[PDB]
RNA sequence: GCUCGCCGGAAGACCAAGGGUUCCUGUCCAACGUUAAUCGGGGCAGGGUGAGUCGACCCCUAAGGCGAGGCCGAAAGGCGUAGUCGAUGGGAAACAGGUUAAUAUUCCUGUACUUGGUGUUACUGCGAAGGGGGGACGGAGAAGGCUAUGUUGGCCGGGCGACGGUUGUCCCGGUUUAAGCGUGUAGGCUGGUUUUCCAGGCAAAUCCGGAAAAUCAAGGCUGAGGCGUGAUGACGAGGCACUACGGUGCUGAAGCAACAAAUGCCCUGCUUCCAGGAAAAGCCUCUAAGCAUCAGGUAACAUCAAAUCGUACCCCAAACCGACACAGGUGGUCAGGUAGAGAAUACCAAGGCGCUUGAGAGAACUCGGGUGAAGGAACUAGGCAAAAUGGUGCCGUAACUUCGGGAGAAGGCACGCUGAUAUGUAGGUGAGGUCCCUCGCGGAUGGAGCUGAAAUCAGUCGAAGAUACCAGCUGGCUGCAACUGUUUAUUAAAAACACAGCACUGUGCAAACACGAAAGUGGACGUAUACGGUGUGACGCCUGCCCGGUGCCGGAAGGUUAAUU
RNA sequence: AGGACCGAACCGACUAAUGUUGAAAAAUUAGCGGAUGACUUGUGGCUGGGGGUGAAAGGCCAAUCAAACCGGGAGAUAGCU
């Protein structure tokens, strides 16, 4: 059956990369709290 | 021009197995590690000046570093340039 | 003309068609194409505002004239077209000086009539005047309702619009709908109806015809839940309330024209 | 290694996406592998991905996104102009053979092609953010010409058979060859050329559009395939020679024809229909500012350049999505033989596999199947399930009907093989030859050779000839819904939803209405033969009475009545 | 010609059996419906939570839906166990 997870990475880079976040003031605000908790990988980016 | 300072640095060593030599003795070319950010003219311009041979044409690929584990801790090697470096026939490099 | 379609399968059976051999059949005037790219019934929200809108065939749009302005100079009927974006057809007219221009079709007018605009035109079909200098009792079509802004009214297939008096600097006209309206008499209309009468003979015969035309299905208030309509809800089939829209407005005769800024113009209502 | 078995419109092959070293070699067997493992997609070490032409990048735009100013909004922000991004689409160019343990249209051999930069020589009106052309576009259908490909014959090499026969009308194998360049063919479209004039193409135009005469009557554009060349080459059955028994080096025959033939090509064609079928650039052409024996354009020849990133391997799967080495899911391309209408189905080829526990036994019972005396729905909620029907041609077929249907109604007969008709027929294809020719890929006649249904008559074997696989059960009465569609992803597919048709009602355009504190946007680049809302639900015959209640519409006297004063 | 007919691919899901600590958190097997269309499919895009979308089942909106998911108010409150 067709499961719900179907990779595209330009969709994923797309809906989620780090350009997406920094376009907006949440995705930046999503930026700063990954940053401030210690995350090694901000976004899917890498 | 470009410079000597630049054609010093481009050239990281040769490379040496069974498929580097079959080509030296085949089709005389020398497969040398380059600099990641090479050009084939920059390698070209290298292999002329330092080794004094001459070329005539460079070939390069972009060689994948491979995932390994040191005592089951990930790492990965660095990726790396090689040059075919194609002579013009009576050069002895 | 009107054709019945035989019934060598249910939804052929009470297709009727009106064909029109005098129309091109051959490809529009490129020069005067634009692409059109639908809509799906919804805005720059990306919200479905028009209900019932989607699909159908694709559509070019046809630059057509509807100011008339090229005062003076006759052009010349080279074919009738098939436009996909209006119930009329429209007319390929050549002017003099080499110009061509799409016009609405008026009835009667075929390949080889000519048409002028000015004040200075014959009163004969195809023909813009400003209605100052067409008789009282004319019936025209494409009627402007500002001077100079392009027509507006009796546009679709078949229409037209009586010009009933003259009064200074207004023209009173009785509208398809019945209504009577005032308009300047500066404003153009163009001599004769809207030709393609035939248009509402005709009887799409299946559900896929209404969605060729990009029509999607229209469900009943009465066939949903509270939840998303007054009308929903119901042990079997039950209704007991006022008929409204989805929104909660009265829809069997309740009023909602509200423009205090354009009553002055209306004389009489369509009634 | 020999046998066996399974897939073969796939369980083969090549990819995209996705993954990311799983690829190859050596080595190890703890853990991982549903068993053992000497093996592995497992561990460890090393190796492996070579491009002017393939792809990305790049130029160009779609939907859409972002958006200088701008308009709007408590703030955050929303929308949007100029612009700028955005492929799933448009845009330059390479093929065949060989080679590695592992790459190849990338390396090598052979033979090509494209764009651009400079430098000569020659002829010159060049110039764009602009104008025009072109790019450039639907569904269905029909037919002709082709090729891929297959079959047979010829040819070439080999063979003479483990058991009766096999020098022949015998058996096995091979019989391949590209891009490029030349030729412009089947065929499609279009009249052509020269001058004059002009309210149009935001200005200009020699370009396009329009008008006028003169003149010629074929000019031009496009176009599969074939032929020639590429190629005195490559490959090539096989033979020989060694082999670390995995394979390597040498040598090299014939290498033709006829017939059949695509869903591929001509074909972005043609015919037809209505539901009327992207954009922009590259490209061509025209002028403006301007430059003006300069620059620059054209042409040939010469020289230089074409960077960078991807390229291993899986890819209907043990490598992707499903926690698994999971009977699931995953877009594109390739398409052999016999039989067959067929990409169904059976058996096979190329190729790939036997599905990572086995060995015995031959109880009940469960699962999946086969057969069954007599009966034949007695079963049961119900014929659930099963059994049965099943092909082609011809004969024949009722009520009812909206005249289309119903209908494959029902029902019945023939069907294999062999011989002749006719040593192979009707037909299809078509060489030599001849005749004409606006002389070539020409036309007219001519028909060798090849291929070849169906029928008739006679004979003949079996219990059975649509023999396997494959492949309608039929009829009678009645409810509901006109119909094809849609639906409760995962207990409901229906009588529910939709539907064409009908009606009421709103709406005069800055429309009603919808999204939105707003700007705006959709409705619609539509305009009452339109658009929205509501109910009904093809069609036929119809749709009666009630306005007292509630709603809506209209009224505007009188009473009551807010802020305010 | 056709929301025409029979029938593979393809899209579906009417019946039965199996399976129900499954091979599978919806499948398999034998049958079944559509199969030029209101068809089906790839890539990309838009609509966002009292919101979307819905040929309407309260269906669907990441195995979640009569108000998604994540974090917070938060140790809500719990005359109840
Ligand atoms: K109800
Ligand atoms: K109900
Ligand atoms: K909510
Ligand atoms: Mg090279
Ligand atoms: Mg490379
Ligand atoms: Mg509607
Ligand atoms: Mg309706
Ligand atoms: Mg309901
Ligand atoms: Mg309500
Ligand atoms: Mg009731
Ligand atoms: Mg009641
Ligand atoms: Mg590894
Ligand atoms: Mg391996
Ligand atoms: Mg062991
Ligand atoms: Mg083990
Ligand atoms: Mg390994
Ligand atoms: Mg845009
Ligand atoms: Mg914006
Ligand atoms: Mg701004
Ligand atoms: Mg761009
Ligand atoms: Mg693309
Ligand atoms: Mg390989
Ligand atoms: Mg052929
Ligand atoms: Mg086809
Ligand atoms: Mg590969
Ligand atoms: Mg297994
Ligand atoms: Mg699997
Ligand atoms: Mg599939
Ligand atoms: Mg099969
Ligand atoms: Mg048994
Ligand atoms: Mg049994
Ligand atoms: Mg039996
Ligand atoms: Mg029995
Ligand atoms: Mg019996
Ligand atoms: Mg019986
Ligand atoms: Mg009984
Ligand atoms: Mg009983
Ligand atoms: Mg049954
Ligand atoms: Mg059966
Ligand atoms: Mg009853
Ligand atoms: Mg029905
Ligand atoms: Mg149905
Ligand atoms: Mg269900
Ligand atoms: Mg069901
Ligand atoms: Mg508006
Ligand atoms: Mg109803
Ligand atoms: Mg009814
Ligand atoms: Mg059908
Ligand atoms: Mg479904
Ligand atoms: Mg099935
Ligand atoms: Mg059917
Ligand atoms: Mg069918
Ligand atoms: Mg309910
Ligand atoms: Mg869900
Ligand atoms: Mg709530
Ligand atoms: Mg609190
Ligand atoms: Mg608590």
């Amino acid at each position: 059956m067709k499961r719900t997870f179907q990779p595209s990475v330009l969709k994923r880079n797309r809906s989620h990369g780090f350009r997406a976040r920094m376009a907006t003031k949440n995705g930046r605000q999503v930026l700063a709290r990954r940053r401030a908790k210690g995350r090694a990988r901000l976004t899917v980016s890498k | 021009m470009i410079r000597e300072e630049r054609l010093l640095k481009v050239l990281r060593a040769p490379h040496v197995s069974e498929k580097a030599s079959t080509a030296m003795e085949k089709s005389n070319t020398i497969v040398l590690k380059v600099a990641k950010d090479a050009t084939k003219a920059e390698i070209k311009a290298a292999v002329q000046k330092l080794f004094e041979v001459e070329v005539e044409v460079v070939n390069t690929l972009v060689v994948k570093g491979k995932v390994k584990r040191h005592g089951q801790r990930i790492g990965r090697r660095s990726d790396w340039k090689k040059a075919y470096v194609t002579l013009k026939e009576g050069q002895n490099l | 003309a009107v054709v019945k379609c035989k019934p060598t399968s249910p939804g052929r059976r009470h297709v009727v068609k009106v064909v029109n051999p005098e129309l091109h059949k051959g490809k529009p005037f490129a020069p005067l194409l634009e692409k059109n790219s639908k809509s799906g019934g919804r805005n720059n929200n990306g919200r479905i505002t028009t209900r019932h809108i989607g699909g159908g065939h694709k559509q070019a749009y046809r630059i057509v004239d509807f100011k008339r302005n090229k005062d003076g100079i006759p052009a010349v009927v080279e074919r009738l077209e098939y436009d996909p974006n209006r119930s009329a057809n429209i007319a390929l007219v050549l002017y003099k000086d080499g110009e061509r221009r799409y016009i609405l079709a008026p009835k009667g007018l075929k390949a080889g009539d000519q048409i002028q605009s000015g004040v200075d035109a014959a009163i004969k079909p195809g023909n813009t005047l400003p209605m100052r200098n067409i008789p009282v009792g004319s019936t025209v079509h494409n009627v402007e309702m500002k001077p100079g802004k392009g027509g507006q009214l009796a546009r679709s297939a078949g229409t037209y619009v009586q010009i009933v008096a003259r009064d200074g600097a207004y023209v009173t006209l009785r509208l398809r709908s019945g209504e009577m309206r005032k308009v300047e008499a500066d404003c153009r209309a163009t001599l004769g109806e809207v030709g393609n009468a035939e248009h509402m003979l005709r009887v799409l015969g299946k559900a896929g015809a209404a969605r060729w035309r990009g029509v999607r299905p229209t469900v009943r208030g009465t066939a949903m839940n509270p939840v998303d309509h007054p009308h929903g809800g119901g042990e079997g089939r039950n209704f007991g309330k006022h008929p409204v829209t989805p929104w909660g407005v009265q829809t069997k005769g309740k009023k909602t024209r509200s423009n205090k800024r354009t009553d002055k113009f209306i004389v009489r209502r369509r009634s």
